[PDB]
Parts: C-alpha cells; sequence; structure tokens
C-alpha cells in the first residue's frame, strides 16, 4: 500500500543561516506528492 | 613498478602526499594557529 507523502522531507540544505530570503538549491530530496 | 634501487632517474618512487582542502557548511575543524585576540565592538576593524 502507498500513502501520499504530500510535502514532507524538506531539510536545511546547509549549515548556513539565511533570513527572509528565497534561496534555491539542489540536493537529494523527496519529490512532492510521491508515493511512499 | 619495481623501482630498481640505484637506477631510476624517473624510476624512483616519489612519495607523493596530496592535501585536499574542503570547506563546507560546517565550522572549520582544522584552522591556523595562535592569535585569538580580544574582540572589539562598534569600531571599524579588519576581522578574520
Amino acid at each position: 500500500a502507498y500513502t501520499n507523502s504530500f510535502t514532507r522531507g524538506v531539510y536545511y540544505p546547509d549549515k548556513v543561516f539565511r533570513s527572509s530570503v528565497l534561496h534555491s538549491t539542489q540536493d537529494l530530496f523527496l519529490p512532492f506528492f510521491s508515493n511512499v | 613498478y619495481g623501482f630498481q634501487p640505484t637506477n631510476g632517474v624517473g624510476y624512483q618512487p616519489y612519495r607523493v602526499v596530496v592535501l585536499s582542502f574542503e570547506l563546507l557548511h560546517a565550522p572549520a575543524t582544522v584552522c591556523g594557529p595562535k592569535k585569538s585576540t580580544n574582540l572589539v565592538k562598534n569600531k571599524c576593524v579588519n576581522f578574520n
């Protein structure tokens, strides 16, 4: 059986602190709305 | 290789150590030596 992992699986890409900014990065993440 | 003991001009073992430097998100583990100075605030200063 599979369930919808809607949004989850996001984590801080790096140690660096950032605030009030939209930053784009590329890492290994769980694609949204993927079956688990 | 073999490296004939006396013979190699090119033939001798060159022990090569390579240092690879990596900086990451994280705090530096290996850093240069001595100089932790008194931090001064509210003043234009050069900082490291």
